[PDB]
């Protein structure tokens, strides 16, 4: 009897946590608003990452040839490096130093010409 | 047999056939404005809201012969080897699908081909419209997208009533063992047994409602032909 | 169990004529061939002769341990697994006969008597694990012989799935001697 | 086992696990200045270097001596240790100095509402 | 006479006793380029491994520490198996200092190559490996003497998401098997002692 | 260990995959000393019990038995916000229905 | 009907299908309405009243986030 009531409310609760985490497949729901909540969801990380990209577009139209390059290097560090573990902090900063290095000697160029 | 999903769409067939519920003897109209002004609606809207409520304004004849067409070519297209791809691959990764509510790879490829299927069965039900513009249903927003997915229909599917009873055997409490041994061991066969057991019949009454039949075995019922 | 079921099916596929003695058994007992393997599954399970095949001090383990097999088995849901057995025992009484009379049933009854169970056993040292490991190295060597014995005919993927089968029983013993030597003695 | 239970103890005290500066910072927090055997004795330790409430030109001093020992020192190991892994702390270090040179680009171009709204549209999905 | 010499290597063993003259006097005139050529074609025409040594040295213009030659004065066919202990670890040496010098290089040209050939490794490679412990660090100073390193490990619960980078359609999982089957029976054909079935076996 | 033992790895290697893919416009040699330089560095935590030899031959005959040439590998944790967003997003399931 | 500014960020603007899409990069798109003015003593009055009147006819106008007729949107894009 404890045991019947223990198993109906168990029954119950798996029910219940099936259509929170299945429904999105079934059609069980005459307006599909649970399927409907995925595509939402799908659709704002969509949203999301394509804003990123574009906001990245217009960054990179929006500077100098030099800025240009330094702003890739930089997304791109940002974009995959960052989350990355096998990458060189130290070969980004290479680059950067290398970058900076021919900036470096283009002020003394137009400063001591 | 008083099957549940039978009954039910009986029940919707007649109240359609009703003819208090066709188009003609009403006309759509935005209450809530003081002033009387038409249904100002969108036009993906009326044109779902009108071919989910087919029945409604169609004749029982007509809805028969649209019904029988629209149903020979969502079998045909399901057919497809993409659609059986997608349908083994939900069926595959389901397991793990069931530890989140974050969507699987699978199932956002299975909304997009129940998109792709309610604007199909939406061109298929009006075939003979001639007041429709195909061209409309050619690129959708995301809410004109997510409105049309709502009232796709997979047809395919079992008709009878899901609802089923499973049993599970329940271990006796040993007359040997004191109250903490037998609350642990109780505690013990409830998670391992119930829990997997449980969890994977709910889920797989759920992959069921959403599995479509095989086509041969509609042949094979004579459901088809 | 169930290894020791699946080694059964596995070694009794091999003989010849085995299928239609099954189907005349089945016969006799109002059965089909799945229904004669789901009772035959059941009359294995014999918790009264389970009593006498183990030292005291384990039967509460061992009477958990296939309480949880049966309740995991297929025929779990045919009710209290026990009372279910004396059901059997009432039901087809002298069907357990059968259930070694068949030629495959025989044949794999015997190899398993032979190759598994050994006087030298005493059931109540059973609670050690020295000695359960000394007759899991006699088992795996009597298992090896046998293998070869098998292999001495059949002239594939039977006599491979046969040895694997032995070698899973060879470790299902090394993990819980008392357990599985009880199941071995109970089940012949 | 007692004596497991000792070993245990002691392996999760290794210089390994507990840090002994962290030791001796505990043992700082636990002695007063007096009973300080380590700083009771360097009477410039309690009047020069912490009896004084600004001591400018100590600490400038300081700050320089360590400034230039540790970049000849590091002019030297960036001088050769082409294959290493630094500590967690300084690739860290590092990494965020990137993100916030990224960052500071797209804080150029960006309008403070549009940074704030992705901002708290972001917050919203992750929650 | 000695890019005729190499023709001698490409031509019947009759001339290689005028090889074998010749190369005695390019041993004593101790040539730089020229005994690099003549050891790449004789142990071309023996072995591999000395002329590999011989020809990677010559790319890479490794003059100094030029013990080859005395290396190439072996009279073993201009050759000698079982190489002296220097011929041997001065190859070896030059391997590994080669490849760590093309790793650095390709690190400071793309930072991101070592991470794709990480990737690329492991991406269908056992799931065992997937549980490989992360690098530690090597660093020194007030860290690893004072205070405590912190980890590098992580979960290491990852897809991999594999997408052929020129479009075309990929193995499928039994093409992959098969494939991977028959590398390691050739591999197996090659290396008598190989645990590479046990592999084969998912660890 | 042997200089002869690593030119016959080199070899068989060589007649094995194709190091270009691994690593273009580049000697086989070089090649080769980067991949076991590699193969060191980060896969030595298996080495222990793992014939060396034995973890290049499995490690090689997976990145060709997925394919024989170029493709683009990303590793995703689902658990992981970013990643799942960059999971579903970077995935395309026609893609998957194309076999690319 | 748009400034220079819109088409050349519009152009920097890809990869977007429906509206609401677009409906999501509003602010970043806003840049077209810069309005540039000196610091003058008379342009700074002048400034403060256009921004007040500006604030104030918001409210009153009061249209949703998706209607923004005032900003440019894919149509012209
Ligand atoms: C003005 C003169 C003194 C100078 C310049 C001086 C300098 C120093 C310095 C530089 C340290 C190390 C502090 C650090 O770098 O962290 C030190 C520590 C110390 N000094 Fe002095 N000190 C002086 C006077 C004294 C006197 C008079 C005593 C004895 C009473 C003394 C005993 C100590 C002790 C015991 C330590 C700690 C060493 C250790 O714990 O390993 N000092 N002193």
């Amino acid at each position: 009897a404890i045991r019947n009531f223990v198993f109906k409310i168990s029954n119950q609760i798996q029910n219940l946590a099936a259509k929170r985490s299945l429904a999105y497949l079934n059609q069980i729901d005459s307006q599909s608003v649970p399927s409907r909540a995925t595509i939402n969801m799908k659709d704002q990380v969509t949203q999301m990452q394509r804003e990123i990209d574009n906001m990245a577009n217009v960054i990179r139209a929006q500077i100098p040839d030099e800025d240009r390059a330094e702003f890739e290097i930089l997304k791109k560090y940002y974009v995959t490096g960052q989350h990355d573990s096998l990458v060189d902090p130290q070969d980004v900063l290479l680059q950067l130093d290398r970058i900076q290095v021919l900036k470096n000697l283009k002020m003394i160029e137009l400063n001591e010409e | 047999p008083e099957d549940e999903g039978i009954e039910q769409q009986l029940d919707q067939q007649e109240v359609l056939l009703s003819g208090r519920y066709d188009p003609k003897l009403y006309d759509f109209q935005e209450g809530y404005t003081k002033n009387p002004e038409d249904d100002q609606t969108s036009l993906i809207e009326k044109k779902a809201f009108k071919f989910r409520y087919r029945l409604a304004n169609e004749t029982s004849e007509t809805f028969q012969r649209r019904n029988n067409r629209m149903v020979e070519r969502q079998i045909k297209r399901f057919q497809q080897p993409q659609y059986k791809h997608a349908f083994e691959q939900l069926q595959k990764n389901i397991a793990i699908s069931s530890n989140s509510g974050n969507a699987l790879h699978s199932e956002y490829g299975y909304l997009e081909l129940l998109s792709n299927e309610s604007v199909q069965l939406y061109k298929d039900y009006y075939e003979s419209d001639a007041e429709e513009d195909f061209k409309v249903f050619e690129n959708l927003s995301s809410k004109e997208k997510l409105v049309m997915i709502a009232n796709f229909e997979n047809n395919l599917l079992p008709k009878y009533d899901r609802s089923e009873v499973h049993l599970i055997p329940k271990r006796q409490w040993e007359p040997a063992f004191g109250v903490w041994e037998n609350f642990l061991y109780d505690i013990t066969e409830y998670a391992s047994f119930i829990a997997p057991r449980g969890k994977e019949i709910a889920a797989d009454y759920q992959i069921q409602s959403a599995i479509p039949l095989t086509k041969e075995e509609l042949i094979e019922a004579g459901l088809y032909k | 169990w169930q290894d020791l079921s699946k080694f059964a099916c596995l070694r009794a596929s091999l003989n010849k004529e085995s299928e239609k003695a099954f189907q005349e058994l089945a016969k006799k007992n109002n059965v089909s061939p799945q229904e004669l393997v789901e009772l035959s599954k059941i009359v294995s399970m014999n918790l009264d002769v389970l009593k006498q095949n183990i030292n005291s001090e384990q039967f509460l383990l061992e009477k958990e341990s296939t309480l949880k097999r049966y309740r995991q088995s297929s025929i779990g849901t045919r009710g209290h697994l026990q009372t279910v057995n004396e059901a059997v025992n009432t039901k087809y009484p002298t069907l357990a006969e059968g259930l070694g009379q068949v030629a495959g049933y025989k044949e794999a009854y015997q190899a398993l008597r032979e190759i598994f169970v050994h006087p030298s056993i005493s059931v109540n040292n059973l609670r050690q694990g020295s000695y359960g490991q000394q007759f899991a190295v006699d088992f795996r060597t009597r298992a090896d012989e046998y293998v070869k014995a098998l292999l001495k005919d059949h002239s594939v993927q039977t006599i491979q799935e046969i040895q694997h089968t032995l070698h899973q029983i060879i470790k299902n013993y090394e993990q819980n001697p008392a357990s599985i030597y009880a199941r071995i003695l109970t089940v012949l | 086992m007692f004596l497991g239970i000792f070993k245990d103890v002691i392996k999760l005290l290794n210089k390994k696990v507990v840090p002994v500066y962290f030791w001796f910072f505990l043992y700082c927090f636990l002695s007063t200045m007096d009973t300080n055997i380590f700083v009771s004795s360097c009477s410039f330790l309690k009047v020069e270097v912490f009896g004084k409430d600004e001591n400018t030109t100590l600490v400038l001093l300081f700050y320089v001596f360590y400034s230039l020992f540790n970049f000849y020192l590091s002019r030297i190991k960036n001088k050769n240790n082409y294959l290493v892994r630094k500590h967690l702390y300084t690739t860290e270090l590092l990494i965020e100095l990137i993100l916030f040179k990224y960052k500071l680009i797209i804080l150029k171009f960006s309008s403070i509402k549009y940074i704030l709204n992705f901002n708290v549209r972001k917050f919203i999905l992750f929650n | 006479a000695l890019t005729v010499k190499s023709e001698a290597a490409l031509w019947k063993g009759a001339e290689q006793k005028v090889l074998s003259g010749l190369n005695n006097l390019a041993k004593t005139e101790l040539v730089q380029i020229t005994h690099h050529f003549g050891v790449n074609k004789q142990g071309s025409e023996a072995l591999w491994s000395q002329l590999d040594k011989a020809a990677v040295g010559a790319f890479p213009e490794l003059s100094v520490d030029e013990t080859l030659q005395l290396i190439d004065g072996f009279g073993e066919c201009p050759d000698s198996y079982t190489l002296s202990h220097d011929l041997n670890q001065r190859l070896l040496v030059s391997w590994e200092q080669l490849g760590k010098l093309n790793f650095q290089k390709l690190k400071e040209t793309n930072p991101y190559f070592a991470s794709d050939i990480v990737n690329q490794l492991d991406a269908a490679a056992a799931e065992f490996i997937k549980v490989r412990p992360a690098a530690e660090s090597e660093a020194g100073g007030f860290l690893n003497s004072l205070g405590v390193s912190s980890s590098f490990n992580t979960t290491k619960n990852d897809i991999y998401v594999v997408q052929s980078a020129s479009g075309k359609k990929l193995n499928n999982k039994e093409q992959r098997e098969a494939y991977v089957l028959e590398k390691a029976q050739k591999y197996l054909k090659e290396d008598p002692q190989s645990k590479i079935l046990d592999i084969i076996a998912q660890k | 260990i042997n200089f002869k033992t690593k030119y016959r790895f080199y070899k068989f290697i060589s007649t094995n995959f194709n190091l270009q893919t691994i690593i273009k416009n580049c000697n086989d040699k070089i090649i080769f000393s980067t991949l076991l330089y590699i193969v060191n560095l980060n896969y030595s935590f298996f080495y222990k019990t793992i014939k060396n030899t034995d973890l290049i031959v499995y490690l090689l005959a997976n990145k060709f038995s997925i394919l024989n040439d170029n493709i683009i590998v990303s590793k995703f944790n689902i658990s992981k916000f970013n990643d799942y967003i960059k999971y579903i997003n970077n995935t395309n399931s026609i893609d998957t229905y194309l076999e690319n | 009907q748009t400034n220079k500014e819109w088409w050349n960020l519009a152009k920097n603007i890809q990869d977007v299908k429906c509206q609401q899409e677009l409906n999501r990069y509003n602010d970043l798109l806003s840049q077209a309405y810069t309005l540039s003015l000196d610091n003058t003593i008379r342009n700074l009055v002048f400034k403060a009243k256009f921004y007040s009147w500006l604030f104030v006819i918001n409210w009153f106008k009061a249209f949703p986030d998706d209607f923004h007729p005032f900003i440019p949107g894919l149509e012209m894009k």
